[PDB]
RNA sequence: AGGAUUGAAAGGGAAUAAGAUUAAUAGUUCUUAAUCAAGAGAAAUGGUAACAUAUCAUGAACUUUAAAAUGGAGUGUGAAAAUCUACGGAAGAGUUCUCUUUUCUUCUUAACAAAAGUAAAUUCCACUGAAAUGAAUCAAUCAGAGAAGUGGAAUUUAUUGGCUUUGUAAGAAAUUCAAUGAAUUGUGGUAUUUUUGCAGUCUUCAUAAAAAUUAAAGGGAAUCUUUUGCUCGUACUAAUAACCGCAACAGGUCUCCAAGAAGCAAAAUCUUUAGUUAAAUAGAAUAACGCAGGUAAGGGAAGUCGGCAACAUAGCUCUGUAAGUUAGCAAGAAAGAGUAGCUCUGGUGAUCGAAUCAGAACUUUAAAGGUUAGGGG
RNA sequence: CUGUUGCUUAUAGACGAUGGCAUCAGAAAUCGGUGUUGUAAGCCUCUCGGGUAUUGAAUG
């Protein structure tokens, strides 16, 4: 088999010096750098990680399209669509029960 | 490199101003038309021998143009 | 080492600099007694200390 | 398949009849060597071809009984089979 | 507005690759092709929904959320690479009076993007409402705060979007041939290993960083081309000769990549790519006494402070395994039988393939033992 | 006369020494005798085969 070298001066096998050997022309095979896995966007209330948001490095959001970095509703890449749900309900059902318990009961 | 798919959208390429220079490939199947672009290099794949000559003929004739053949130059 | 500082590299010209033998024609000098110089060293022999 | 085997600057050496034969009593159609019935060698004058429809045979199997010769006659030191890259071979020094 | 400096060339981090080139540097030069940052030229739609639209489709103060950014074990599994292998060849080389349609070598392709074809896993959404309880995994685990089924959405899979494929791009490179010019560069595998993710399981009186910096939300204040990219390091060794031990010291000194045979094994042994045949001089002779490695008649610890040293046992399968015991062990207890070569048969799957197990003939120098490899009570 | 030297010398030997021969010398293969192993390679038979054999063995 073919044996490689590291290309940068790291010599220690850490988070980011990550590397794939790959094959090139003419047989010999090159080492590249590989990204870091990352996380992706969660609920802040449920901690469940939200649909339609790709797990990507913090830096790599702004080359995203616009549309790419969030859903279209309500609280759209912060809480999920049970998150949101309950707080619609929450909102809702609260202040209609003080409107007839307490205000001219 | 981009690669542009149909024949309408290459004929805008030359149309346009942005060109540059024009490259072509003559493989043993099909040829294609590589323009040189300020950002990218597009390329169309074309494997119509009649089709070629139109795209030859609408070249503008102020723009360089490069033949490659089995002998790069 | 390869990474060093910028004034720390120029310490190490400077002994480079510094290793070499009297010319020869300061040796014809009349009343010359310099023909070695003895603040002369090697990698192998003295490690310059620093 | 047809693969012929040319010898425009060699006859001298080997005269094309032998090796019309070699081939046939060499063939392992189906590992024997001899039951070439349908290998069309012919003479075809200068050069010796052989298409070959019905039998299976490859342009290394003929290189490879090629070697046999000129080591079986000696002469191997002297030419040197080469490959005309047009599904033939032709000998060199 | 909230708290100052320094502190990591292994922690966090905007963005570059392939080929060629030098006597020596090269993700740094050259060719080609990219990317990033900073600049210049009354406010949209679609889908029931999860959510989706080459910028699009405004969004200030203020606040909030998420990311950067988090242990280990063990199991299963997706993909790539290496190794092995099936089919079909092209080119070259090796052996060849004994055979061998034979043995060997090459058949490659980056960053960044595209979107023909097509995956595995997980989480959600719509319809319906499960008991005669079903669904499923190697294991689990799950379900009227809603299973299974049908149809969808999203994300992860070493860049865009995982894999094949495409642009780059064959014009490079590899292997050949001729004397610069010509030829080729399919398709597969329910195999092994490494790497990289994923999914759930287990474990803690252990719960296994922060900041720079980035995005989104709530709120509703206000009304394609082109330029530049500064400073410093970059040679070489990294060790049976470049480092630390007074030295070209058998000592010590942190990592990355990793072929074949054989085997349970990254063990011992042999080989391929690469490196080397020099590493404090040799020649003749073949005394004693040594250092290192061995063997030995008969006896078998009588030697000795003492079985010191050496011998001995040793892999795998089957049978069998005592007292004692904290009931978990003792245990590989102890003890016994088998094992080779060749020719066959059968069992274990999917819509051709895996090494594994069992059995039967016959032959022999009667088989773990070249290497490796418990002495027991 | 003796010593050196030669026989990569032996009845000897650490080196010296000692013993033998030195042109009718010596060395060498080959052959025969003598041993060891166990029946070669090509096609159970060839086959009591083949191989080794002084190196510190014995003839020519």
């Amino acid at each position: 088999a073919v044996r490689v070298t590291y290309v940068r001066k790291h010599s220690y096998n850490t988070k980011s010096n990550g590397i794939r050997i790959v094959k090139t022309a003419g047989g010999n095979m090159t080492v590249q750098h590989r990204q870091k896995i990352s996380n992706g966007v969660r609920c802040g209330d449920c901690g469940c990680v939200l649909a339609g948001i790709r797990h990507i490095r913090p830096h790599q959001y702004g080359w995203l399209g616009k549309s790419k970095r969030t859903v279209t509703r309500a609280y759209g890449g912060v809480k999920c669509h049970k998150c949101v749900q309950k707080k619609i309900l929450r909102a809702f059902l609260i202040n209609e029960h003080n409107l007839i318990k307490l205000a001219a009961a | 490199p981009k690669q542009v798919q149909e024949f309408k959208q290459i004929l805008k390429l030359l149309k346009s101003g942005s060109i540059r220079a024009v490259r072509v490939k003559t493989n043993g199947e099909n040829t294609k038309f590589k323009v040189r672009c300020a950002k990218y290099l597009y390329t169309y794949i074309c494997a119509d021998k009649a089709k070629a000559e139109e795209l030859k003929k609408a070249i503008p004739k102020d723009i360089h143009v490069v033949e490659i053949a089995k002998k790069a130059p | 080492t390869g990474h060093k500082g910028f004034s720390y590299k120029l310490k190490l010209g400077k002994k480079i600099h510094q290793n070499r033998g009297v010319p020869q024609w300061f040796r014809m000098k009349t009343g010359n007694t310099i023909n070695y110089n003895f603040k002369r060293r090697h990698w192998n022999r003295r490690k310059m200390g620093m | 398949f047809s693969c012929t085997i040319d010898l425009t600057n060699c006859t001298d050496f080997i005269e094309p009849k032998k090796l019309v034969t070699f081939f046939r009593q060499t063939i392992k159609v189906q590992g024997r060597a001899g039951n070439t019935k349908g290998i069309e060698v012919k003479v075809a004058d200068k050069k010796v071809t052989i298409t070959t429809s019905s039998a299976k045979l490859c342009k290394r199997y003929m290189k490879y009984l090629m070697k046999k010769y000129l080591k079986k006659n000696n002469l191997r030191e002297w030419l040197r089979v080469i490959s005309d890259k047009k599904d033939g071979f032709e000998l060199k020094f």
